[PDB]
Order: C-alpha cells, then sequence, then structure tokens
C-alpha cells in the first residue's frame, strides 16, 4: 500500500541511520585508541589519564546515541507503515547493541 | 542599540526594540531562549546550549542555577538547601560561595556573578551576532523578592560582562511593561503576575499609578513547576508498564529518560490538543511501549499541584491587603502557564476574569526589558 507520506518518514529514518553510523565510527575509533593505549610505554598515572580522556569520550558517545533515541521516540508510525516501523525497530535495537558496547568499554576503564 | 535581558535561573532571553516592535533574538543555534549554563573544559569554556548539551560528559565542571546563589551568603537557608543537588563544587570563601571547577586542567573558582557574567557575555554576543553591531546598553531583570545584595551582584555580573546596565527592573514589572499595562489611563491598577516555569513558581502583586510601579506583595513555591508535572506523567506510565508487562523499568536510567523526555513533549502537545500519542520502540527488555494520554488524564494526574498554585495567590492578595475583586490585570509568564487547566483555575478564581497571555510567556520578561531599555537609551 506504499504511500507518498511514508516516504517522508523513511527519509527521516535514513538520516537517523547515518547519524548512528557517525557515532558508531566514533566508538570504533575509541576502541582502537584504547587497545593502543593499554600498550604501556606510558607511566601508569599517565596511561590512567589517557584512559579517563577515553572514558569522557565514551560518555559523549553514549550521550549522542541517547539523543538519537529521543528523536526516533518522537515518531508515530501507523501499523500499515510496515516499512518504516521495521526500519525504526532495527535502528533502535542497533543503537542499544552500540550502547551495550559503550557500557562494556566504560564500565571497564576509568572507575 | 539597547537590549533587554531576562537572566533566568534555567533559561535566559534577550530582546531588542527596533522598527516599532520588539525582536526576541535567537542564539547561534536558533533558540529564542538560552540555558543559563556554563561548562569548564580541557580546551574551552562553553556557555548556553553547548554547555547544557554536555551536562553528562562533564557534570562537575558544568554549572547551573547560579541565580539561586547570587548575592547570598554561604549560610543562607537557600544556599544550604539547593547545594545538595549540585554536582559542581560550592566552597566558602570568607562566608560567600565561590563555585569551584577544573578548566584547561588548572583548578578554578568563581563567585556566582562571574558565572552569571558569563551567561550575560553569551546574551550580549547573541545580540551582537544578530545586529552586526556592538551592544553595550542593557536592562537586566531580577525577581521582585531580590534584596539589595542580590540586585547589586546581578548589576555587577552585567558590568564585568562589559554591559552598561541602564537599570535592574523587577521581572513582574518588565512583564507588566510588555503588555503596556503602564500606558493605561485612569485610577490606580492592581496587577497580579502569575509566573510558573520549569522549576519555580512566583506570584507578584504590583500597583501601577500614572505609569509608576510599586510591589505590594510576593509569594510562590520555590520548587513547583513543569518538572513536577513531568514526574506525575512518568509515575503514571511506569505503573502502566508494570500493569501490562510485569516489568519494573524504574531502575533503568535510560528507559526512565526516554519516558521522561516523551512525557515532557506529550505535555506540551496537550496544551493545544486534547490527546498525545507516544511510541517508544524497545523501551525495556526489548519491549515496545505505545501509549497515549488524554488532556483530562494529564490534569487528573496533576489536580492537587494545579489547584495548589492558588495558595500563593491568596497568600499574595492577603499580604497586599486586596480582595481578588480589586485585581485589574493578571499576567502569565513561564512556559508552564501554557496549560489550559491552570489558565482556567486562575481565570475562575478571578470570577471569569481574562488574562494577558498573548505574548509568549517565556519571552514576556525580556520583551518588557527591551521596551524599557529603548526608552532609557
Ligand atoms: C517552552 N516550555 C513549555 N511549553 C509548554 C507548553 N506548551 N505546555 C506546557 N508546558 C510547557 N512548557 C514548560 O515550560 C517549562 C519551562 O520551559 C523552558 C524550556 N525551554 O524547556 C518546562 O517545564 C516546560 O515543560
Amino acid at each position: 500500500g506504499n504511500s507518498p507520506q511514508e516516504e517522508v518518514e523513511l527519509k527521516k529514518l535514513k538520516h537517523l541511520e547515518k547519524s548512528v553510523e557517525k557515532i558508531a565510527d566514533q566508538l570504533e575509533e575509541l576502541n582502537k585508541e584504547l587497545t593502543g593505549i593499554q600498550q604501556g610505554f606510558l607511566p601508569k598515572d599517565l596511561q590512567a589519564e589517557a584512559l579517563c580522556k577515553l572514558d569522557r569520550r565514551v560518555k559523549a558517545t553514549i550521550e549522542q546515541f541517547m539523543k538519537i533515541l529521543e528523536e526516533i521516540d518522537t515518531l508515530i508510525l501507523p501499523e500499515n507503515f510496515k516499512d518504516s516501523r521495521l526500519k525504526r525497530k532495527g535502528l533502535v535495537k542497533k543503537v542499544q547493541a552500540f550502547l551495550a558496547e559503550c557500557d562494556t568499554v566504560e564500565q571497564n576503564i576509568c572507575q | 542599540p539597547a537590549v533587554g535581558i531576562d537572566l533566568g535561573t534555567t533559561y535566559s532571553c534577550v530582546g531588542v526594540f527596533q522598527h516599532g516592535k520588539v525582536e526576541i533574538i535567537a542564539n547561534d543555534q536558533g533558540n529564542r531562549t538560552t540555558p543559563s549554563y556554563v561548562a569548564f573544559t580541557d580546551t574551552e569554556r562553553l556557555i548556553g546550549d553547548a554547555a547544557k548539551n554536555q551536562v553528562a560528559m562533564n557534570p562537575t565542571n558544568t554549572v547551573f542555577d547560579a541565580k539561586r546563589l547570587i548575592g547570598r551568603r554561604f549560610d543562607d537557608a537557600v544556599v544550604q538547601s539547593d547545594m545538595k543537588h549540585w554536582p559542581f563544587m560550592v566552597v566558602n570563601d570568607a562566608g560567600r560561595p565561590k563555585v569551584q571547577v577544573e578548566y584547561k586542567g588548572e583548578t578554578k573558582s568563581f563567585y556566582p556573578e562571574e558565572v552569571s557574567s558569563m551567561v550575560l557575555t553569551k546574551m550580549k554576543e547573541i545580540a551582537e551576532a544578530y545586529l552586526g553591531k556592538t551592544v553595550t546598553n542593557a536592562v537586566v531583570t531580577v525577581p521582585a523578592y531580590f534584596n539589595d545584595s542580590q540586585r547589586q551582584a546581578t548589576k555587577d555580573a552585567g558590568t564585568i560582562a562589559g554591559l552598561n546596565v541602564l537599570r535592574i527592573i523587577n521581572e513582574p514589572t518588565a512583564a507588566a511593561i510588555a503588555y503596556g499595562l503602564d500606558k493605561k489611563v485612569g485610577a490606580e491598577r492592581n496587577v497580579l503576575i502569575f509566573d510558573l516555569g520549569g522549576g519555580t513558581f512566583d506570584v507578584s502583586i504590583l500597583t501601577i499609578e500614572d505609569g509608576i510601579f510599586e510591589v505590594k506583595s510576593t509569594a510562590g513555591d520555590t520548587h513547583l513547576g513543569g518538572e513536577d508535572f513531568d514526574n506525575r506523567m512518568v509515575n503514571h506510565f511506569i505503573a502502566e508498564f508494570k500493569r501490562k508487562h510485569k516489568k519494573d523499568i524504574s531502575e533503568n536510567k535510560r528507559a526512565v529518560r526516554r519516558l521522561r523526555t516523551a512525557c515532557e513533549r506529550a505535555k506540551r502537545t496537550l496544551s493545544s490538543s486534547t490527546q498525545a500519542s507516544i511510541e517508544i520502540d524497545s523501551l525495556y527488555e526489548g519491549i515496545d511501549f505505545y501509549t497515549s494520554i488524554t488532556r483530562a488524564r494529564f490534569e487528573e494526574l496533576n489536580a492537587d499541584l494545579f489547584r495548589g498554585t492558588l495558595d500563593p495567590v491568596e497568600k499574595a492578595l492577603r499580604d497586599a491587603k486586596l480582595d481578588k475583586s480589586q485585581i485589574h490585570d493578571i499576567v502569565l509568564v513561564g512556559g508552564s502557564t501554557r496549560i489550559p487547566k491552570i489558565q482556567k483555575l486562575l481565570q475562575d478564581f478571578f470570577n471569569g476574569k481574562e488574562l494577558n497571555k498573548s505574548i509568549n510567556p517565556d519571552e514576556a520578561v525580556a520583551y518588557g526589558a527591551a521596551v524599557q531599555a529603548a526608552i532609557l537609551s
């Protein structure tokens, strides 16, 4: 039953999908630097500092992911907008798997 | 060029009277109000939206609510009370609070008005970015209940920020000015100003004769506002999730946040339509939460809080020695006054009497400040 109006919603969802990709890239960059940092030529106080810099950066990643979530949470999708509904659902769950990732890094660095 | 500035507790606002009309000025983000927030960084100082946006990454170097401290002594009942709810450091420098933080890693502290001068530097900059001109002259407003030291520490914030503060005008006076209540002609007029925002509630009764203002009394509730309505919705929806799903979301901070945000936005929708729908996919344990709320349900949740905004009103009439019959004008300010039920409780307390509300209740104070500053310049 593909309508003009669902197209608006699908385009919103795709711009949100790309935002997500930017943040996920930020998370990938975080993880890569982290693995590098636990390569201790640095003194332990300093490695610690650097790990807290990383922790503040995961916090911002969590935060940006949460702001996306709040935005998607503004959508009202009719039952028959099956296509957007499905894209909205996959995007929410993708973010939450990314959030779980950030919790893993964050729970584990700068306690 | 002369601006009016509403230096609000949570939000600030700057207008300029130009071309026969006040223009409320949007910031670099397009927001017609700006968060009264400053954050302290490894590299930079952030003010306004930038600062509010990162009150998670850096909550120890992010300061708000410095209007609750400005001009007050460290042992002021108020500086003690609010202090417990502030992740930032409040230290005692010789009986008067300085805010302590880390900034480019060197440790730094500020009295409340250096911090409020920062907010006013933003508000000045916001105006200069819009006008493409230097802005030095300003009226700054304060609450009517501000003492001498609170007014003067405010004035000084403006001066440090590089403002020629033409006048410190009371918030409910500036909102009366907004509605040109002072250009009316006849006998002495009693004005009730009803100001309910996100976090505070202030009632003020002024008399105005011959364009001259006098504050008669002041009341309110320091911690009643729109946030309290958001809570009532949140508990209502948390109980609903428990009923349908046998899950308790309330220990999941990110669910609770998703719900709260959707609650506050649903509340806004309910000020101009009689029902609000919410869909949150995957709210808790992967469970979608789709729901709606009527306006009457919203009101019912809030029935005691709304009615109760009337107690400060009666307290205010009493202290001014007026009967509700002797009030000529009622002025609404603060974004929460948008709620049709509050308008109706109040407009039926004053036996069918109407209300000055046509001006955006978040912008009315800056509006009157701007009209004032143009007269004074
Ligand atoms: C524009 N606000 C705003 N618009 C409202 C509206 N249309 N209906 C009910 N409350 C409204 N608020 C409330 O004002 C308080 C202060 O808002 C300041 C802010 N910028 O959030 C908040 O409690 C907010 O829920």
